[PDB]
């Protein structure tokens, strides 16, 4: 029934008279009912990790039980709002308290219980047979998402006995009754689910559709498939925020769940007041982005424990949205903070450490977490399809790539986007180390490419070899000089610099340089390769490249400035412009070289 | 003889300058890094034995 | 009135406190009690050594009916038969009031200026509480520090948290003094200062005091001094008191505070010191694992809020041990703070003051800071071009020193000349030489004209057409 506190140590609390307690069962402690999570059980006593500040607690305080694990409430209204690490709305807290801090022990419902939804029944009628995962009506949620499907929670099945009619309801109404052996079933517009148990699914699949990001280098050399995973190391100066924001903004996902585990916090306000005026035209037009997102914010200042449950909540919400058949795409902010929290809890608990003080099960935990991602087919009768594509962002301590967390992640993920520091210092803002960074979905994407752009794969390797040769010649020229350099080597170096300055630079502030469609990059890199090939052909035919380059002149400037073309002009007008530029460049090389 | 001596001395002098200004710093920084890592390992080993 | 009064009517609530005499253990900086009645985690106790002196401390652990008290001012001389521990029954708190301005306090916050005890307006827990992000607004206004190296390529916004990396034996103190002396806005003078120094030599303290005296600003600031001779454990308290006072002033009086911590390295050292006293798991270089969270707690009191017109700004000073960025202290500090200003040795060795380099410096809030209503559109592009040309000049100088002058293309020599002129004139400025953004940028334009117009890449054609000609 009740238990008394027996010992306290910062975030860990040990109670007694706790006999019926299970493991990982949720519990409320203190006179303010702080939330906890039992971890280890030893006779009467059971260790508890606390999810809030523990100051002023006194021995003898009553301890309660709930008998159910941690869970998050799904259903309509989840979206367009901001939640803390343990599923508490934040605007409601501030409004109700009229304060600026977070009052410890404050409780509010996960979803608004006052508003009403214009519900519509599905396609099932009394006397039919249903199983977990079948839709029984849609709900209007937003202009951007007209249909917010409601579902029968898994592990619940039977035959419907009574259903509600069309109309306006609050999510407390019991709109469906399921007749199993008994009539003990009622279902409102929402339900719950334990976070640590991944949602079921009919079966997984192979992802073969690129996840467009709007970044030239990312889309060109290290494509990311819609359904895979990635990793983005850094050195606290690489400015990885830019790519995260850009992909959260201009990607082609139906929904996105930004989650902040140990962030600077101010970025949350930045995104909060920045998104509300940035429109997307995926459906209809002009719909502001903020009607397409859900934020799980947990600043580094707030308690350590919540950094654990934050990512679980985010991934569970992503899975829920996927189950509706919408290709959601979650993105983390800092995985290293989660590992730090786990290490701190382990160390305080007083247990033997592992590599660099971390526990031993962190690798297994990371693998299990990452495994949840992947395209799949929903569980139900309508046979809808969805997908999830998480994008983590590790942050090492010394800025290198040898700490245990990064090594563990690289063994799990399948796309690696390393970020250099010096390139960022040079303001080459999309500073990606093109030497170590690698992708793995290259071969599979050929099925899409041949249908859409047959020549792209050969050209990417063309540029890759060009860059590799330039990097191989740089050290020799540095240690010796241009004295022992042939014309072809100088051509290679010049084109490598041209690429590094034009095809690899970007800035998400210029209107034209904020989002590069696939076709634009395709044509631009096509033009680059053609220019280099014509130069090589001419020099092979015979001419002093020092003389040839000055005559070539304006065409180099034209190819450099090609990126200035306004994206989304016609999608074919730009194609004609690229065709004309290529033709005139070829004519120039035909004559200027002569 | 003048031409040959000139080119030889130029080559050798530039090579010496390159060695002095590149190699030694590059290797000694790595030396320091390796020393730091090998000092780091023993710390956690000692912590574990103490535990 | 009545609203305020109701918040204070509970003062007349006298409550007797019981003092035990069962000290039954001691080792290191920790003291162990026994048979204590209903402990209370993280509260305050007042010891009384047998000679009558009294030291303070707070409980850190609560086993079954026994609290592990932690003492601030060492533990030597503690008796087991005569000492008497006493419990306040509440967490650590301090008085506050607008009258604290112009006063000097020791590490524990008691007055040391021969004045009377603060006539408190109310008490506040030192630790404070977090701020929900939904009630936070990032700033969009630029402060004008007068220092060209800052006010040109690394701007400061009212609400930012910009640390100043540094190395022992450099004039970071003078840079901080100049910044505080020239803390004006681009455009009253409400910039109260809560300077809080811990673990510093006497000369630094006296120099800071005299600098505040000369500018007629002492009557607008408060001082939290904690020299080296003071106990180490007490060190970790001062920044929390300073931040508590700053936030009180900036969120309950609508002031515009400007806090400048110093020597966070000493604070981290004290953390290591009384962290290895216990046997908690070590992080890197023997540092505690949770230093990241602790530093986040210290730093994450910044920015503006929804209702209050007040603001706040942090300029902590770091001391890299051996001039390495990869040291954990600067690593975490950069991970938390929003950009930082850096200092080099060779520039100082070259007699250049302020010896500030810009290649490793960074400031995130520049994007929101710069613009049209506050500066000319060119601002950002000028800075970007300066970065690019400076880096190219640096690499060209290195390569030239390697091989010689024969392979240096004309552009390479131009870059060398640009780098020389930049580092010799653009950065150098006097100890009392102000530079508003307009004149600084106008001077900056002079250096780029050496370059032929066409090569300038990172700058849009409009800026070149409308400004380069003049």
């Amino acid at each position: 029934e009740y238990g008394a506190i027996y010992s306290v140590s910062g975030p860990v609390v040990i109670a007694e008279n706790m006999i019926g307690c299970a493991m990982y069962e949720l519990v409320k402690v203190g006179h303010d009912n702080l939330v906890g999570e039992v971890i280890r059980i030893d006779g009467d006593k059971a260790t508890i990790q606390v999810y809030e500040e523990t100051a002023g607690l006194t021995v003898g305080d009553p301890v309660l039980r709930t008998g159910k694990p941690l869970s998050v409430e799904l259903g309509p209204g989840l979206m367009e709002t901001i939640y803390d690490g343990i599923q508490r709305p934040l605007k409601a807290i501030k409004e109700e308290s009229q304060s600026i801090y977070i009052p410890r022990g404050i409780d509010t419902p996960a979803l608004d219980r006052t508003i009403k939804w214009q519900f519509t029944p599905g396609k099932f009628q009394v006397g039919d047979h249903i199983s977990g995962g079948d839709i029984y009506g849609s709900v209007f949620e937003n202009s951007l998402i007209s249909s917010h499907k409601i579902l029968l929670p898994p592990r619940s099945r039977g035959t419907i006995t009574w259903i509600a009619p069309a109309g306006e309801y609050t999510l407390d109404e019991k709109i469906l009754e399921v007749e199993f052996d008994g009539k003990k079933s009622d279902f409102t517009l929402y339900h719950t689910w334990p976070v640590r148990v991944p949602r079921p699914v009919t079966e997984k699949l192979s992802a073969d559709y690129p996840l467009l990001t709007g970044q030239r280098v990312l889309d060109a050399l290290f494509p990311c498939v819609q359904g895979g995973t990635t990793c983005i190391p850094g050195a606290f100066g690489c400015g990885k925020t830019v790519i995260s924001q850009s992909l959260s903004k201009y990607s082609n996902s139906d929904a996105i769940i930004y989650v902040g585990c140990g962030e600077r916090g101010n970025e949350m306000a930045e995104v909060l007041m920045e998104f509300p005026e940035l429109y997307t035209e995926m459906s209809g037009t002009k719909e502001p982005i903020m009607k397409r997102t859900t934020l799980v914010a947990n600043t580094s200042n707030m308690p350590v424990a919540a950094r654990e449950a934050s990512i679980y909540t985010g991934i569970t919400l992503a899975e829920y949205f996927r189950d509706q058949g919408k290709n959601v795409s979650m993105i983390a902010d800092s995985s290293s903070r989660w590992a730090e929290a786990l290490r701190e809890i382990s160390g305080r608990l007083g247990e033997m450490p592992a590599d660099q003080g971390f526990p031993a099960y962190l690798g297994a935990k990371l693998a299990s977490f990452y495994e949840r991602a992947g395209k799949a087919v929903a569980l139900g009768s309508p046979d809808r399809t969805g997908s999830v594509s998480i994008v983590a962002a590790v942050s090492p301590a010394g800025g290198d790539f040898s700490d245990p967390v990064t090594t563990a992640t690289l063994g799990i993920t399948q796309v690696f986007w390393g970020l250099d520091k010096k390139l960022a210092q040079r303001k080459h803002f999309p500073s990606i180390n093109t030497s170590v960074s690698y992708s793995k979905y290259t071969n599979v994407l050929n099925k899409f490419y041949d249908s859409n752009y047959p020549e792209f794969p050969v050209l990417r390797d063309r540029m890759k070899e060009i860059l590799s040769n330039a990097e191989e010649l740089e050290q020799v020229v540095q240690l010796v000089g241009k004295s022992a350099l042939s014309d072809s080597d100088k051509i290679t170096l010049d084109v490598a610099t041209l690429i590094k300055e034009d095809f690899l630079q970007q800035n998400g502030y210029s209107t034209y340089d904020a989002f590069c469609p696939i076709w634009k990059t395709f044509d631009m890199m096509r033009a680059f390769i053609s220019y280099h090939d014509e130069a090589q052909k001419a020099v092979a035919n015979g001419a002093n490249w020092s003389k040839l380059a000055d005559s070539t002149g304006d065409v180099k400037h034209a190819v450099s400035s090609s990126k200035f073309f306004e994206p989304s002009r016609g999608e074919k007008e730009v194609h004609g412009e690229f065709e004309k530029l290529l033709s005139t460049m070829q004519e120039r090389f035909a004559e200027s070289t002569d | 003889a003048f031409i040959i001596l000139d080119e030889v001395i130029k080559v050798t002098n530039r090579r010496v300058n390159a060695i002095e200004h590149v190699i030694i710093p590059r290797t000694e920084n790595t030396i320091a890094y390796i020393n730091s890592e090998l000092d780091e390992l023993d710390r956690e080993e000692f912590y574990r034995l103490k535990k | 009135f009545a609203i305020n009064k109701k918040a204070v009517e509970q003062g007349f609530n006298v409550k007797p406190r019981l003092n035990y005499n069962t000290v039954s253990g001691v080792n290191g900086p920790l003291v162990i009690l026994e048979k204590v009645k209903f402990p209370r985690y993280n509260e305050i106790v007042n010891l009384t050594l047998p000679d009558g002196t009294v030291r303070q401390g707070q409980v850190l652990e609560i086993r079954g009916d026994r609290a592990i008290v932690q003492v601030f001012e060492g533990t030597s001389g503690i008796d087991v038969k005569k000492t008497t521990v006493e419990f306040t029954g509440e967490s650590l708190r301090i008085p506050v009031s607008e009258d604290m301005l112009g006063r000097i306090f020791d590490g524990s916050g008691r007055p040391i200026d021969n004045g009377p005890k603060v006539f408190a307006e109310d008490y506040l827990d030192i630790n404070g509480s977090p701020i929900n992000p939904y009630a936070r607004i990032y700033p969009e206004e630029m402060i004008s520090t007068g220092v060209s190296a800052i006010d040109t390529m690394n701007s400061i916004a009212r609400g930012q948290k910009i640390p100043i990396f540094s190395a022992s034996g450099l004039p970071h103190n003078e840079i901080a003094a100049q910044i505080c002396r020239q803390a004006g806005l681009v455009r009253e003078e409400n910039f109260s200062i809560v300077f809080a120094a811990m673990g510093v030599n006497l000369e630094t303290a006296r120099f800071f005091k005299q600098d505040f005296e000369e500018n007629g600003s002492l009557e607008r600031t408060s001082l939290f001094l904690n020299l080296a001779n003071d106990p180490t454990i007490e060190r970790i308290i001062t920044p929390r008191l300073a931040l508590t006072t700053a936030e009180y002033l900036a969120y309950q009086t609508e002031r515009h505070v400007l806090t400048i911590l110093t020597d966070m390295s000493s604070y981290a050292d004290a953390l290591r010191e009384v962290s290895a006293a216990r046997e908690e798991v070590p992080g890197r270089r023997g540092y505690p694992g949770y230093m990241y969270t602790d530093l986040s707690t210290i730093y994450e009191r910044a920015g503006r809020v929804e209702g209050r017109n007040g603001s706040i700004t942090q300029i902590p000073i770091l001391t890299m041990p051996n001039d390495d960025i990869t040291h954990p202290i600067p690593d975490l500090t950069g991970y938390i703070t929003e950009g930082q200003i850096f200092v080099d040795r060779q520039l100082h060795n070259k007699g250049i003051y302020p010896p500030i380099n810009v290649l490793p410096s960074l400031s995130r809030l520049m994007k929101s800071a710069i613009g049209e209503g506050m500066t000319r559109k060119d601002h950002g592009d000028v800075s970007n071009q300066l970065y690019a040309k400076y880096a190219i000049g640096k690499d060209a100088a290195a390569m030239k020193a390697v091989v010689g002058e024969e392979a240096l293309s004309i552009e390479d020599k131009l870059s060398l000349e640009f780098l020389e002129k930049f580092e010799k004139t653009f950065i150098t400025q006097g100890a009392y030489e102000d530079r508003t953004v307009f004149e600084s940028l106008d001077q900056a334009w002079s250096l780029l004209r050496i370059y032929p117009k066409e090569m300038l890449n990172r700058i849009s054609p409009k800026i070149l057409d409308e400004f380069y000609d003049r």
